[PDB]
């Protein structure tokens, strides 16, 4: 299930710090220590740390084939391999420059790209861990305009016949706050497919609530996984940490 | 508002090939799945196949596919269903619907295009 | 193709009926099922999706329920413009299938 | 093994439909055998106990059936392991050379479990079908019932992983951590609120069962 | 003599709350002050000396079987002949109760003597 | 006279779910109602006095085992001798058995005598 | 001559977190250390000899139930009496205390005598 | 006369993976079927007897600590007089040989004699 | 004569990492090969015989704990008298050493006689 990972979403952009500096002492922060991070979803991955190497594992992902390079990140010692699975994508079409990063404890079984229907939008590209899936997007800075294409794309995908027993989760920097996205998706979308997940308080330091994620309703115990903040790091907005409920 | 201008009614020759337009018109036509129903004048309603307009995906009943080829044209946001072998017991209307989700429900369907041989 | 069927091929029932039409499947489509309206000369108009969920801006009247193999569109309180035929279309399988069609009645 | 069992007290079409959940995120494994990390303690174990042995699943319904305050119902859970349902020994043996130590009562534990924890969350693919274990009070038997099998059931080819639980934290040099244990020395992992029942609608009440220290009655009943 | 004895009272779904240990006239001895496993009812203070009473025989394996109930806290049927000790501060300390025998006890049906 | 005599009926696939401890005509004594791990059979309730039948020898090694494996609960072949103990009440209220051995079981062989 | 006679100073709220097991004069004995449940108070050593004292009959009951208290860790009131044990280097090392009697503790009353 | 006397066999990486306790002329007893902690080998069974051989001095010993060892289920050497029982049944149902010493085992060494 | 005598070598902070019991000159025994906590150290193996050294009256009670400290892992400071044992082949195994009583530690002093 979902709330069975420490999923995490969050994005470079800073404007005041290293293009690699945070891939290498903020995110390890998240990642590092079984109390850390199970998924981070990482946006405008301008580039992946450099004290990972990458596995050459070839990858047929699902949907829209795009190059997807998965990287083996150690975190800790020499000695206990905290070995990481940065699942990156840079190159994939006219629409260049996707930058989304999906670093993960275990390596994927699958890994899915969903190109929205939007032509300027960045595709949708997500692991899969066995019978889970945690899928991450970048909707433009204009206000999420393919947000809610970014996620429609997601659950047409996941409602496949082969693509359903999968429990998906979305989660990235929609750009759209939830009240706006969750209005894109309500003429029709009168299921419930999908359960959006928000943090409370906002999650920039001058926007709202653009970082956040939503999972599929009918996904097992999908209603456990709450989104809550993490403190400010060195980016421009914070990192939206998706634990479970407690019990 | 949301709604989905049909074709107007169309009587065919002995078993040619006609076309049935689905003007998909106050919403994103590329981003969702058109769907294609025909019910005869008394019968149930039988889903003939889909069409993903963003990448032209389709998919039918397995048994429209000798007699229906689904196709649209994402500029001017029409749904285009080219029947062929139009033998008397295709004589019904055929209803076009924008399916929400892929294998969701169609919230919205057509007026439907009455097809009769003669 | 997981077919479907309606027992009840003409559910007469009169005004302030309590109007639950079956339908049964040929498979499980828990949670994935459409129940659409079709006056004589309408189109269909879904009415239900999925389980229960009933169509945004619709009468509260209408329910539905069940999963499985087993539905029903329960309507409280009939109404003459509620009084048409209704469909049971899953879509859990790439074939969709219709009811048999229960045309009302009085 | 091949088919591990869990008793639960949410009817069948509730774990068919959703399954067995994790209590939490903690990783820790010598938290989790002694039960701290389960609903003994901070109940945020990231494991689901499953026990192999349907011995041990009347045993743990027998734990609940025989109590005065117990009212619900009790069925069997088999559930088809994979590649994510992990056993403890292989964890048990990596976590000792780790330099982690368990406690002869952790290893008496272990060893009457028998237990396969699921690192994963137990999802409806995997449980196969629900014996609903009755209780005869005259005569303390745990007795099946109706065995109620699931629908989706996905009778994947998958099996047990003999591995080691991955991810496993840093272990404690020593604990002398309290052993949460119920009934029949049973592991505190496998009471019904060892896993998460945040289920959709209003979450039936769970039976809240009193664990106890599982060090003493080891150590009581070795000894003398 | 038994514990299953119309004279020796019995009181069921008991689970030992507190236990004790110590010494009298020479002798270990310990109480169990038992309550009911759902909180109700009087606290039951149960006692047994290893040479005072007829019930000495079974100090050595009452006090083994009430520290292994004590440490397992389940439900259990402690079987007890009223007015046993008269030290003073013994009886008033614990209580008047003599354990002769504990039982483990099922959600209704207490295997042992009633 | 041994646990395995003929004489002696073992029932194999047992559990103790419950077990009882008292005395009995000044001689302590216990007794363990125990049920099968698969829910079948009926239960064997199986006592072990401390002085009254030939088995007293062993029953302070049985009660430390019996208690083990009621603590533990795990599945047991209980050997018992029927018709040993003849007091009324008694044999009306555990049995009129005798445990005169545990021995643990495995999945499907139980390690013992049969 | 008992563990709650008033001339045997008790120490409530206790919990043995250091035990030891040795022997003295040809007789064996334990000593446990016991702290504050809050960490409060000074560390009161008890300790209880199996043939030195008049509370020699209790040492094999006492030894066995200081060694399950100082096992589950609990809350705990030890009853111990004070200028009891005369070898010199022996009430420098442990105390002058001997133990008599120990007793659990719920959050409020420690079940005992006091 | 000693466990590590070599005319003692020993066992090494053994587990006790079933213990039986039971009763042989007038005399308690206990029997621990040993399987190599990797299931490799042959079920190796040692029995001992309170009263029989020249090893039941340490029979209570062995017991409690076969309970515990089996309790475990940790490696462990396990030491054996073979031909040391002579009832027929006896020694066709467990074994002839008779637990005369335990041992823990490491991951190599097993700590005792060989 | 006392295990915390100046000519009782004591090794702290040991923890019990391996526990064998056996027999010797128709006597139970058992010997405790201990590790410190943090690996450091030499194995520091420590027997006990129940009738064979001056301390016999102990054997039963350091067993008893040994076994418990061993079950914990808990670092412990046992207290040996070296060159007590005389047999060639024992000494030779085990140690010379002989256990004359345990003690708890904590996570600096150990509760003891140095």
């Amino acid at each position: 299930n979902i709330s069975d990972y420490k999923v995490m979403t969050w994005n470079l952009q800073g404007s005041s710090a290293s293009t690699e500096s945070k891939w290498n002492v903020n995110v390890r922060q998240l990642l590092s220590g079984t109390a850390g991070v199970d998924i981070l979803m990482v946006q405008e991955a301008g580039a992946v740390p450099t004290s990972a190497v990458p596995t050459g594992r070839h990858i047929q992902p699902f949907g829209v084939g795009i190059p997807i390079d998965e990287y083996t990140w150690n975190l800790g010692t020499t000695s206990r391999q905290d070995i990481r699975y940065i699942y990156h994508s840079a190159i994939d079409v006219g629409a260049r420059r996707v930058n989304l990063a999906i670093v993960s404890r275990q390596r994927a079984d699958n890994v899915y790209v969903l190109r929205p229907t939007t032509v300027a939008s960045r595709p949708v590209i997500g692991i899969g861990l066995g019978n889970d899936v945690f899928l991450t997007a970048h909707a433009l800075a204009s206000g999420g305009p393919d947000a809610a294409a970014i996620v429609r794309v997601t659950i047409n995908f996941f409602r496949q016949p082969q693509m359903r027993h999968l429990s998906w989760f979305l989660a990235g920097d929609f750009n759209r706050s939830p009240d706006r996205l969750e209005n894109d998706l309500m003429t029709e979308h009168l299921e419930r497919v999908v359960a959006v997940l928000a943090p409370t308080e906002p999650t920039q330091i001058g926007g709202g609530i653009l970082d956040y994620g939503v999972i599929v309703d009918r996904a097992p115990y999908s209603q456990r996984v709450e989104a809550l903040r993490n403190p400010q790091l060195a980016s421009d907005h914070y990192p939206v940490a998706f634990l479970a409920r407690s019990c | 508002e949301v709604q989905l201008q049909q074709s107007g009614p169309v009587l065919v020759k002995p078993g040619p090939s006609v076309k049935i337009s689905c003007k998909a018109s106050g919403y994103s036509f590329i981003d969702y799945f058109m769907n294609w129903v025909m019910q005869s004048h008394g019968k149930s309603l039988e889903w003939i196949g889909r069409i993903d307009p963003y990448s032209g995906d389709t998919f039918y009943n397995q048994k429209f596919k000798g007699k229906a080829t689904l196709t649209v044209d994402k500029s001017s946001t029409t749904a285009h269903m080219e029947l062929r072998s139009l033998a008397s017991e295709d004589s019904a209307v055929y209803y076009c619907a924008r399916e929400v989700l892929n294998y969701y429900a169609m919230d919205y369907w057509g007026q439907g295009t009455s097809v009769t041989v003669s | 193709d997981i077919q479907m069927t309606q027992s009840s091929s003409y559910l007469s029932v009169s005004q302030g009926d309590r109007v639950t039409i079956t339908c049964k499947a040929s498979d499980h489509i828990d949670n994935w099922l459409a129940w659409y309206q079709q006056k004589p000369g309408n189109a269909p108009r879904l009415l239900i999706s999925g389980a229960t969920s009933l169509k945004t801006g619709l009468p509260s009247r209408f329910s539905g329920s069940g999963s499985g193999k087993d539905f029903s569109l329960s309507i409280t309180n009939l109404q003459t413009e509620d009084v048409a035929s209704y469909y049971c279309q899953q879509y859990w399988r790439t074939p969709y299938t219709f009811g048999g069609g229960t045309k009302l009645e009085i | 093994v091949d088919f591990v069992y869990r008793v639960d007290s949410t009817p069948p079409d509730v774990i068919f439909r959703d399954g067995f959940s994790l209590l939490g995120y903690n990783r820790n494994f010598q938290q989790f055998i002694s039960g701290r990390s389960c609903s003994g303690g901070s109940s945020d174990s990231r494991y689901i106990a499953t026990t192999s042995s349907v011995n041990q699943t009347y045993a743990i319904a027998r734990a609940y059936y025989s109590r005065s305050t117990f009212k619900g119902n009790l069925y069997r859970y088999q559930i088809r392991a994979d590649n994510n349902f992990y056993s403890l020994l292989p964890s048990i043996t990596y976590l000792e050379t780790q330099g982690g130590h368990f406690n002869a009562y952790e290893k008496t534990m272990m060893r009457l479990q028998r237990e396969y924890v699921s690192t994963l969350s137990i999802l409806p693919e995997n449980i196969q079908k629900a014996v609903a274990l009755v209780y005869d009070s005259a005569t303390g038997l745990v007795k099946d019932g109706v065995s109620t099998m699931n629908a989706s059931y996905l009778g994947l080819s998958t099996t047990s992983n003999p591995g080691v639980i991955p991810f496993l934290p840093e272990p404690q040099t020593y604990t002398q951590q309290r052993i949460d244990a119920f009934g029949p020395l049973i592991s505190s992992c496998f009471s019904i609120g060892s896993v998460c029942h945040s289920h959709r609608g209003q979450r039936a009440d769970v039976y809240n069962m009193s664990f106890y220290d599982a060090r003493p009655v080891i150590e009581l009943i070795l000894s003398k | 003599e038994w514990t299953g004895d119309n004279t020796n009272a019995y009181y069921s779904d008991e689970v030992i709350s507190e236990l004790h240990v110590g010494q009298i006239d020479t002798s270990p001895y310990f109480c169990i002050k038992t309550v009911k496993a759902n909180g109700s009812g009087t606290p039951v203070v149960a006692c047994a000396v290893s040479k005072q009473s007829i019930w000495a025989p079974s100090f050595k394996e009452l006090l083994d079987q009430a520290r292994y109930f004590y440490s397992t806290g389940q439900s259990v049927r402690i079987h007890v002949q009223k007015n046993i000790w008269t030290y003073p501060l013994f009886v008033n300390t614990f209580s008047a109760n003599a354990l002769v025998g504990l039982s483990s006890c099922s959600a209704t049906q207490c295997f042992g003597p009633k």
